[PDB]
């Protein structure tokens, strides 16, 4: 509400590969710092 | 059931009056790991 | 688990089951839809529903989600009675309703035939039509060549010269006719003996016009 | 998880829905099966996806494995648009393609009951098949005996007694006959005056050739 | 997998996806259902049936799972043969057989239209109630005025005087009178020339025919 959109993102590292986690087993991390783009719809570049 | 990466993990009187706790109680250290599992 | 949360499944269970669907056909979406339960937008539905307007919006914790329809799938429409199977290209009704139901109660019985003329005790409920009349004849009936299953005094409105042999089936239809009124289907026989034989028969009871 | 990819889940739980499939019932299943659909494979089926005959062939990931039906899920057949149950022993065929089909439009209509008798607003377009015409008892009416919906003319045809007491929903079911010829139901209360009750209708619009 | 086990996920699947119950609308569960059976209990149900009396109880290896009805989810019952589907409020028992499963043979008869008249191939099956014999044109009928469709002897058995005209998919409906006996259908133009024509139908002709 408000235009206030959040948007999730799941982390993902390259380093393990897109590990699913088993066993009762946390995903690893790894990857360091990412940082996830959103890319507005209506625009290619995103006005914010 | 405290697991804490902290090192110091003070108890509280709340815990010992909701169940029951000794004041010399025997204390194990079961190595729990964030990264893997207890170690 | 997790990643993909037990509820993710749930909510995906909910959707890939045929739903009873309500096709109020409302261009925006009813604030609150009962949840679990799909609510379809109809196609060219505005505002929310906006993603595939044709869609079945499915209430999940507050959120519709907007579930593609694929090839032959089933989803009832409340309002209009009918099941819907989307073809795939679009939606395709049924051939039926007003919640209308219609109640089955299972007669079949095995009616031991013991000189020609044996009586079957299946009467129909009142009200109920009857869509055809199944007969079956599970022990070998000595002597017999026909069956004349019907009502007693006039065993034609069921086929009265039926096949009548050890494990025959004689299901049919009794006509066009549908037998709203009670009645039994007496298993007579044209100079047939039918002692040592069993009859396995029943009369799809169909109890239409009865609310959910 | 590691061991099974959530991907690796999703196709295995599409598969085991109930899915509409269609038979084409060919020695060789079609070239391209569609991921997450099947062709179901006759008995003496061949071929690719060939493994048990009375299986279905799906195709994921270019392997078409034939998964092993479940009893009590309906792979209805959309080759011959036959409904079919898996037995577990056989594909049983359920209640029943062609482009077009017997299509449900039903007609809400809530005429207050009045006077003596009023003809239902629920006309029945050309064409169209009455499966049943609904009489919901809205309002408790004064002084009416039974709501005799019939088609004009005609109330005892159908549905000549139908209790009209408040809260019952009186669904009288046009059986024998099932009139595709347009007719505008007639409401008429027992040899009793209809005023202070409301009846509401729903007469079943059944229309053959309709579009997908 | 550890974590969520391929078996948790397989008998949900097999629980949740609609399936045809085995209930015998006993106060009491069976002690030893078949694996992976759906049983609903009845109101009123004692002895176990964990399951609340309305929901569904699954045997699973003796695991009664108290699984409540997803909606829009058939749940046939093997016992009566109706076919009760969950609303995801109440049951209901839909359209429906009594050892009789209703068949809709959906003939497409594709006849090209010759000389004066053609036979369509559109057997009527034996013991089949015809809802509708609806006739397309699939090409433009030269010379023809209208489609004369029928049986063969009579080109006004149902929809007398069609459309010859193209793309139209006039209705010859059987309507009411619905013949059972196995007939073929026949095709005549109306007082004019068939041939330049194609001609398509949809007999739709439900058979209780199968034992349930």
């Amino acid at each position: 509400g408000g235009g206030d959109t959040s948007l999730s993102w799941v982390p993902r590292s390259r380093l393990v590969g897109t590990t699913w986690p088993d066993n009762g087993a946390p995903i690893p991390s790894g990857e360091g710092l990412e940082r996830y783009q959103v890319t507005i719809g209506p625009t290619a570049a995103p006005v914010r | 059931v405290i697991l804490a990466d902290t090192p110091a993990a003070t108890y509280t009187a709340a815990e010992r009056a909701a169940d029951g706790i000794a004041a010399p109680f025997r204390v194990a250290v079961s190595q729990i790991s964030e990264t893997t599992g207890p170690g | 688990g997790q990643h993909v949360t037990h509820n993710e499944a749930l909510d995906m269970i909910d959707a890939l089951a045929p739903r009873v669907v309500l096709s109020d056909s409302l261009a925006t979406p009813p604030p609150a839809p009962p949840d679990r339960s799909a609510w379809i937008v109809p196609p060219g539905g505005s505002g929310f529903g906006g993603a595939g307007p044709g869609q079945i919006a499915l209430r999940l914790g507050g959120v519709w989600h907007a579930i593609t329809p694929a090839q032959g799938a089933r989803w009832r429409v409340l309002d209009r009675g009918a099941a819907v199977i989307w073809s795939g290209t679009s939606w395709r009704p049924a051939d039926v309703a007003l919640g209308s139901t219609l109640g089955l109660a299972t007669i079949e019985a095995t009616v031991t035939a013991t000189g020609p003329s044996v009586t079957a005790p299946a009467l129909i409920p009142p009200r109920a039509i009857v869509l055809g009349v199944t007969s079956w004849t599970v022990q070998a009936v000595t002597g017999a060549t026909s069956y004349r299953v019907g009502v007693p005094g006039e065993p034609d409105k069921f086929g009265a010269s039926l096949g009548a042999a050890p494990g025959s089936s004689n299901i049919g239809v009794v006509g066009p006719f549908a037998t709203y009124a009670p009645t039994d289907v007496v298993v007579t026989a044209e100079g047939a003996d039918f002692t040592g034989g069993t009859i396995g028969l029943a009369a799809s009871v169909i109890l239409p016009g009865a609310p959910v």
